[PDB]
């Protein structure tokens, strides 16, 4: 795991990867 | 406020884990 500033989407993506499911629930349908 | 916090201050894993078990 690289200790980084993680801005924007990268933060919620890394947090989802480490927690493993049941966090963040959104997908676009545009 | 986590996004602005991390984007200015490096999140250590010990702290980052505290947001999600």
């Amino acid at each position: 795991f690289v200790n980084q500033h993680l801005c924007g989407s990268h933060l919620v993506e890394a947090l989802y990867l480490v927690c493993g499911e049941q966090g963040f629930f959104y997908t676009p349908k545009t | 406020g986590i996004v602005e916090q991390c984007c200015t201050s490096i999140c250590s894993l010990y702290q980052l884990e505290n947001y999600c078990n």
